[PDB]
């Protein structure tokens, strides 16, 4: 009866950690790939800024 | 005593489990205000149909059940629908977004935003149980819901109540009659992810009630109403043991010991018969053997797939109507002497028969027969494999070139799952090959 | 479920308006905003488009953008242009002059915030907004290059937002201004990346529809409009109307790119008939007619890797399944066969004004290759020889800014050849 208590209580436990590691790897990733999308665009509106900035360097000739 | 707490996710889910519940109240005698003249003993009880039915002071008979959804648009016509009285509001849950198809939104991404309060209202389900037996699972294979989220559910209900048992009732996709390309990866992951946490699970191929629709029904295009009344009928005779109570009624726990060999190996074959109109059905009445006959024809199946190729590990028939046990035993004795049954060598090849006498009735003016006799056989045959086969090729099809593959990374999953996915599912048909050679 | 279209430039800002006019009419709404129609299937999903205002009334979710004042006058002096919010005209003076650095990062820059502002109500007021339309040109200054920039900012305030754009490709054959392939190429750098789809539609395939088809030897933009409005009723009618199929634009989506950089559509009409002189078989065929494509591209020079087809009026779906199974079967060659049941069909038994019934048409083919490969041609016919470079340049671009698009849509064809290439085994 003990092993019996012994392989639910596993299972309950082992169900448990996978869907964590699951849901805390996902929630990784996801957060990972908006973050290199953000950067992405900023890094767009900085090349923005640069050639924005070099407009005033040719006017002034 | 001995409840069980019927779960509907997703569209088909919940499509399923309308015309699952109005056929039990048509059964029961139950009005759609919740009313049930029929029964004496106000506020509760312990009756047989009060395994599915809850009931309230006021002599309301409450569905023990909990529809869940990502997006209102199907449950906020349970909401305002001929049944809205039956349930109470906070069995009925939406969120806002669906998952768009996407086996990650419906698990991690959205499932994620509303699994604590579903668990909640199955918790309060629960609590009014008087020795809860298990519940019963109603989902699609391909929607991002139906898959995603209600492979989320599975594992937290494993771990909410242990091994208790979960049933599903399962839409296999039709290559044509889907909205989505990607249902095939859908499928794969929630097999995969789920088939830990079903202790049994019923698949339904949406190919095969069509066809059974046009052919049986002359139904030039059904709609997933006739295909949702079809289902509904099948779910009916699979839980009439449970909700009516008799001298030969089998209970369907008896029939799972014999329908799961081994833990994974727990996906039967049902087969419905008679399927017949109104038009046909006139002056045409059916006998035992008739539809027992029937049931033996692949092509009243659930799920297209050829058992005479495969072997048998079980059979078992549920009767429900004007049946005997004299005519149910020369039927079986003529196919026995007439057909193509081979069973496994290392398990018995005799047919477990139940019967309930309550008739099966039909919601009005729908377009099956109402008839005097009905059958459904639950067979374990190695033929099912096929199902999965199938699928598995389409999968790997796309897979290959990870065709839409994007739109599940992009929502934070990992190739990693694909391929483990893939793998259980390989492993699962070699199971199903492995458990048909014989032994030394 | 709450969609936002935002319209940019000259032909974004007149093709706009006639979608709102034709979708207008299909949902009973007049140019004042009140609803007179005769059937509640009319408002079951206005609020897709409209909001519903003070009184009964209901206002597009529009936003009208210029750097040119014109436009708007000339939306307002035209029917329901009473109808819009007053608020939503985002207007500017000094204009671009067919430059996409002036669109993109100088005085669309200037206005952009301003836009985004717009955007921001009308998106907080969504009770869940699923994304936004764009509906803009390629060979423009304004509606290429400041539509890129504010896809791009957009995305960045709502990077879980759907954004499909209706982008009209430039054709020598109905706008003399040369430098329309360079604005093209740069604002096809930035679709390829910022998009989810993007309806290509081609002024050379709308001219020769209107020409040898509906036999106009001069087609005004006005009788290519007309085509585009239709396609457009098309194309959003699965989301207007109500029907067995719940899907928003993300659930569409998905079934349609298989692979995030190919999302370029080649949208398709039928019956497309001149007003001198239908069964569902002739409305199959005409819609797969390579001569009913609003892209110019040969669907049989290349391979589907997935298709739509919405029919809309009362018809035998029974034959339409028929039909669309006779299609993909008698057809099989150019159909990727890695991708199974890549064919799916929606019907609306509601026709478009003036018609029993339609088919609009919408395919992932890698023929687009066609299209992208002309604009390439022409782009490199000025690149190697530096031609109007100092336009560019001179607001601040670099040299190497213009390889880097034009390498990265060689690389975009190259990637549609390879798919097209690609065998199950
Ligand atoms: O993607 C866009 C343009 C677009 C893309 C794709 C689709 C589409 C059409 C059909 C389809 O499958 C068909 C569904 N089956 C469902 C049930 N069926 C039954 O028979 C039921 C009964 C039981 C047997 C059969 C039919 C999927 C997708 C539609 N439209 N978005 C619009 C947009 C673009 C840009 C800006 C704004 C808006
Ligand atoms: N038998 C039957 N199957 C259905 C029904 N509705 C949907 N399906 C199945 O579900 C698949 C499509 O996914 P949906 O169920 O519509 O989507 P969902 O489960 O609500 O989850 P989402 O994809 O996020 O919308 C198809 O393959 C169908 O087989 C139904 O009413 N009856
Ligand atoms: N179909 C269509 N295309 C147009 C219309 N007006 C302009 N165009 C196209 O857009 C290009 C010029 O862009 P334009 O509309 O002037 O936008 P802008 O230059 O940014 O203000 C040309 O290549 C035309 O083909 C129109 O009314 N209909
Ligand atoms: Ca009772
Ligand atoms: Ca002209
Ligand atoms: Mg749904
Ligand atoms: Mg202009």
């Amino acid at each position: 009866i003990q092993k019996a208590i012994e392989e639910n209580n596993n299972f309950i436990k082992m169900a448990k950690e996978k869907l964590a590691q699951k849901m805390e790897s996902n929630k990784e990733n996801r957060e990972a790939h908006l973050a290199a999308m953000l950067e992405r665009l900023q890094e767009k509106d900085k090349h923005a800024e640069e050639v924005r900035k070099n407009k005033e360097l040719k006017e002034e000739a | 005593m001995r409840e069980c707490i019927s779960i509907h996710v997703g569209q088909a889910g919940v499509q399923i489990g309308n015309a699952c519940w109005e056929l039990y109240c048509l059964e029961h005698g139950i009005q759609p205000d919740g009313q049930m003249p029929s029964d004496k003993t106000i506020g509760g009880g312990d009756d047989s149909f009060n395994t599915f039915f809850s009931e309230t002071g006021a002599g309301k008979h409450v569905p023990r059940a909990v529809f869940v959804d990502l997006e209102p648009t199907v449950i906020d016509e349970v909401r305002t629908g001929t049944y809205r009285q039956l349930f109470h509001p906070e069995q009925l849950i939406t969120g806002k977004e669906d998952a768009a198809n996407n086996y990650a939104r419906g698990h991690y991404t959205i499932g994620k935003e509303i699994i604590d309060l579903v668990l909640d209202r199955i918790r309060k389900l629960a609590d009014q149980c008087t020795g809860l037996q298990g519940f019963l699972v109603f989902h699609s294979f391909g929607g991002g819901t139906g898959s995603g989220f209600t492979s989320l559910l599975m594992e937290r209900l494993s771990v909410d109540y242990g091994k208790k048992s979960k049933l599903e009732f399962s839409i296999y996709p039709a290559p044509q009659v889907s909205t989505a390309v990607v249902e095939p990866y859908n499928s794969i992951l929630t097999t995969h992810t789920t088939l830990e946490h079903s202790d049994c699970a019923f698949m339904v191929d949406n190919e095969a009630i069509y066809d059974i629709c046009r052919r049986n029904l002359d139904i030039e295009r059904p709609t997933y109403t006739n295909l949702n009344r079809l289902i509904s009928q099948i779910v009916s005779s699979i839980t009439a043991s449970l909700r009516f109570d008799g001298a030969l009624n089998v209970d369907l726990t008896e029939f799972q010991t014999n329908l799961v060999p081994y833990p994974r190996i727990h996906f039967p074959l049902a087969t419905y018969a008679p399927v017949i109109s109104a038009e046909k059905a006139y002056h045409e009445q059916l006998s035992v053997a008739e539809i027992t006959n029937a049931c033996f024809e692949p092509a009243n199946q659930m799920v297209k797939c050829d058992p005479r190729h495969g072997k048998y590990m079980a059979c078992c028939l549920l009767y429900r109507g004007d049946v005997v046990p004299k005519d149910v035993n020369a039927a079986i004795a003529t196919i026995k002497t007439k057909r193509s049954i081979q069973f496994v060598d290392w398990c018995p090849t005799g047919f477990k028969v139940g019967i309930n006498y309550q008739p099966p009735t039909v919601v009005p003016g729908g377009d099956l027969a109402k008839v005097q006799r009905a059958v459904c056989m639950l067979s374990n045959t190695t033929a099912i494999a096929e199902a999965w086969a199938r699928l598995d090729h389409k999968f790997d099809l796309m897979y290959a070139k990870r065709a839409f593959v994007h739109w599940y990374v992009g929502e934070g999953m990992e190739e990693g799952e694909f391929s483990e996915a893939r793998e259980d599912m390989a492993a699962l048909e070699k199971d199903y090959e492995e458990v048909g050679v014989d032994s030394v | 479920r709450e969609i936002v279209h935002i319209q940019a430039g000259q032909c974004g800002n007149q093709i706009g308006a006639k979608f709102w006019e034709v979708i207008s009419d299909e949902h009973g709404i007049d140019p004042t905003g009140s609803y007179h129609g005769d059937s509640d299937l009319q408002l079951e999903r206005i609020n897709v488009y409209y909001n519903e205002a003070t009184g009964n009334k209901y206002v597009p979710r529009a936003i009208l953008v210029d750097l040119e004042p014109g436009t708007m006058d000339s939306v307002r002096s035209g029917p329901f242009g009473q109808i819009f919010r007053p608020d939503n005209f985002v207007f500017g003076q000094s204009g671009a002059g067919n430059n996409w650095a002036k669109g993109h990062y100088t005085e669309g820059a200037e206005l952009v915030d301003s836009v985004l502002d717009v955007v921001r109500k009308e998106s907080e007021s969504c009770d869940c907004l699923q994304g936004f339309q764009l509906t803009h040109s390629l060979g423009g200054g304004t509606g290429s290059g400041m539509g890129t920039l504010l896809i791009s900012k957009i995305r960045e305030e709502y990077p879980d937002r759907i954004m499909n754009t209706f982008s009209v490709m430039p054709s020598p054959k109905v706008s003399d201004t040369v430098v329309e392939p360079y604005n093209a190429t740069l604002s096809v750098h930035q679709l390829v990346e910022n998009t989810d789809e993007t309806y290509c539609i081609d002024n050379e395939a709308l001219y020769d529809i209107c020409f040898r088809t509906l036999k106009l030897t001069t087609p005004t933009y006005g009788d290519l409009n007309h085509l585009v409005s239709a396609t457009m009723s098309g194309v959003t009618t699965c989301l207007r109307f109500p029907g067995q199929l719940n899907a928003d634009l993300r659930k569409l989506a998905v079934n349609m790119v298989p692979f995030p950089r190919l999302h370029f559509f080649m949208p398709g009409f039928a019956p497309l008939t001149s007003r001198g002189s239908l069964t569902v078989p002739e409305l199959t065929q005409q819609m797969f007619d390579s001569k009913n494509m609003m892209a110019a591209c040969d669907p049989r020079h290349g391979r589907y890797l997935t298709v739509a087809a919405i029919f809309r009026g009362r018809m035998s779906m029974k034959e339409v399944d028929e039909q669309m199974l006779n299609v993909q079967n008698k057809n099989s060659s150019y159909f990727v066969e890695w991708i199974p049941n890549n064919v799916k069909t929606a019907v609306c038994d509601i026709p478009p004004r003036g018609l029993k019934m339609s088919a609009t048409f919408i395919g992932n083919s890698t023929a687009i290759q066609e299209l992208f490969k002309r604009i390439s041609e022409q782009f490199t016919a000025m690149f190697r020889r530096k031609a109007f470079l100092h336009w560019y340049t001179g607001e601040g671009m670099d040299e190497m800014e213009f390889t880097e698009a034009e390498s990265n849509m060689n690389d975009l064809v190259s990637e549609y050849q390879q798919y097209q290439d690609a065998t199950a085994d």
